[PDB]
């Protein structure tokens, strides 16, 4: 989907700020950011998993290869019988892949082994797919063709009139960085807000409905450390703050911010930002974030989940690590068991999101029983200063990228 | 009226030597963040068409659309004087252009031009909003 991207609603209006002062001055009442609902309560806190996803893999192959059901658990197997088993996958010997690893399928009584042809290097620990092959003279299990879940039922989000955008950025990185990261940082905040650019940036700017900041806003000698890691909350404070008295901001927490590393990450404390905390606008939310906004579901998480599948995959590009969790209905497989699976697709979001990705990235998808998905890798913003701007009457995603000179 | 703006800005870039960016103006000034930058540009235009070379150094914001690969970015840069021009062509379609700082001295990176806007903020972190062109119904103290 093109049109509707911000650059062109932007340019859409006469410039004005090259002329002398004028009395009347135009000053834009933002959108009505009425229409929201958090929806994250699932993340306020592997058979299960296999007990939860069969119903699903199952269904998936009876379609993918038909009536002949294959249904057979792994015990129920008997030697060079053409079946198809559902289980759990475990692998085993920058990327921690091996020359040579091997997977396991285990079902909730044993675990057998498998040959055949099936990809290890992409799939990963905790994956929860539907294998077809049959049982061999060797003991392992020799696969000719297996598939997954894929997306969840999903119906459409509703039409907009007017575009509404929601800026989504990652990786602020209070701390360390220069200086330079800085000027970019307050460019930003301040096109948000409605300091910078002329009215049509403005009016535009205007239009933006919230704000997503996806973890790692700090970033990691007692005597002066602590002073430093105590000035950044500072200041994300403060841009928490002017980001809250113009708009709606929703904050996640990251890699190291003050609460559990495990992956349901629970909110910020209030106590980090007094003055931002003051404004009915800042919301401190879980970390796999889900609400809908005017009327356009979201979901997203500040990385991790990500992160991991790559520790463990081939995958390079992330847009496609992300991809890949929505095709295998679960958000981070690469985590443990603790009791409903909550990274488990319930329905498809509209748009999915991911952490402090290294680059940019964006794409619509597509799924089995056509649902429209938009996905995005929003960029750690330390080390790029970009940030993507979804405009939800049309899901486009375009990068902001800031910058000022430097001596040269 | 007018002639008043002026003044105002001279006793700081020429008397006082400080670095005069649209908020700073904005807050110092107390005027629509907008009609701060149409009294930089205009103070400029004065200033240069009096002396045709007095020590006086510009800054701008141009914004716009910057494809790459078939894909479209959004580009927001404060550029130096001269490059303006440069920056401005290479963008597919321009959005916006407008003053940005007003400097006797040259500077060597756009840094300062952080610092200054970073303190007056300090000092008004009172109201941030006060003279955005965007004003929320929901950004009222409450929760």
């Amino acid at each position: 989907h093109h049109h509707g991207m911000f650059s062109e609603q932007a340019a859409q209006r006469a410039h004005t700020l090259l002329s002398p002062p004028s009395a009347n001055n135009a000053t834009f009442a933002r959108v009505p950011v009425a229409t929201y609902t958090n929806s994250s309560q699932p993340f306020r806190l592997y058979a299960t998993r296999l007990i939860q996803m069969r119903p699903f893999l199952e269904n998936r192959a009876q379609q993918h290869w038909g009536s002949g059901v294959g249904v057979k658990k792994l015990c129920e197997l008997q030697p060079e019988e053409k079946c198809c088993v559902v289980g759990t996958l475990f692998k085993a010997m920058s990327k921690y892949i091996h020359p040579d690893d091997e997977l396991v399928l285990e079902d909730e009584l044993q675990r057998i082994k498998l040959k055949g042809t099936i990809d290890v290097s992409k799939l990963v620990t905790g994956t929860v797919l539907a294998v077809f092959g049959s049982v061999r003279d060797d003991g392992k299990f020799l696969v000719e063709d297996y598939c997954f879940a894929d997306l969840a039922p999903q119906k459409p989000a509703p039409p907009l009139d007017t575009d509404r955008f929601v800026l989504l950025v990652s990786g602020l990185g209070l701390g360390g960085g220069g200086g330079e990261s800085l000027l970019g940082t307050q460019l930003l905040v301040d096109v948000v807000t409605g300091q910078l650019g002329d009215e049509g940036e403005q009016c535009s700017a205007a239009h933006v409905s919230r704000v997503i900041l996806a973890g790692n806003l700090l970033s990691h000698l007692t005597k002066k450390t602590q002073a430093a890691s105590v000035e950044a909350v500072k200041m994300l404070d403060e841009i928490l703050l002017q980001l809250s008295a113009s708009v709606p901001v929703d904050v996640m927490p990251g890699e190291f911010d003050p609460t559990n590393y495990t992956l349901p990450q629970q909110p910020l404390h209030p106590c980090m930002f007094p003055l931002a905390t003051a404004y009915s606008t800042l919301q401190l939310v879980t970390n796999p974030y889900q609400a809908t906004i005017d009327g356009v579901r979201f979901l997203g998480t500040s990385g991790q989940n990500v992160s991991d599948i790559f520790r463990y995959s081939s995958m390079e590009d992330h847009l496609e690590i992300l991809e890949w969790t929505l095709r295998v209905r679960h958000i981070s497989p690469t985590a443990p068991d603790t009791k409903t699976d909550p990274f488990i697709f319930p329905e498809c979001p509209h748009v999915y999101f991911c952490g402090n990705t290294p680059s940019f990235g964006s794409k619509i998808i597509r799924g089995p029983e056509d649902q429209t998905v938009l996905l995005v890798t929003v960029p750690d913003f330390s080390a790029t200063q970009t940030a993507c701007l979804v405009n939800l009457r049309s899901l486009a995603c375009q990068p902001i990228s800031f910058s000022g000179f430097g001596a040269e | 009226a007018d002639q008043l703006y002026l003044e105002n800005i001279d006793e700081f870039v020429t008397d006082q030597n400080k670095i005069v960016t649209y908020k700073w103006l904005s807050y110092t000034l107390g005027v629509h963040v907008n009609q701060a930058k149409q009294m930089l540009y205009d103070y400029v235009e004065r200033k240069r068409k009096e002396n045709s070379g007095a020590q006086l150094h510009v800054t701008y914001l141009v914004s716009g659309s910057l494809i790459q690969n078939g894909h479209s970015c959004h580009k927001v840069a404060v550029v130096r004087e001269d490059k303006l021009e440069a920056v401005k062509s290479k963008l597919a379609v321009t959005a916006s252009i407008h003053v940005y700082s007003i400097q006797k001295a040259m500077l060597k990176d756009s840094g300062p031009l952080f610092n200054t806007d970073y303190d007056i903020l300090k000092s008004n972190l009172q109201n941030c909003s006060k003279f955005s062109a965007i004003q929320c119904a929901a950004a009222v103290p409450r929760a």
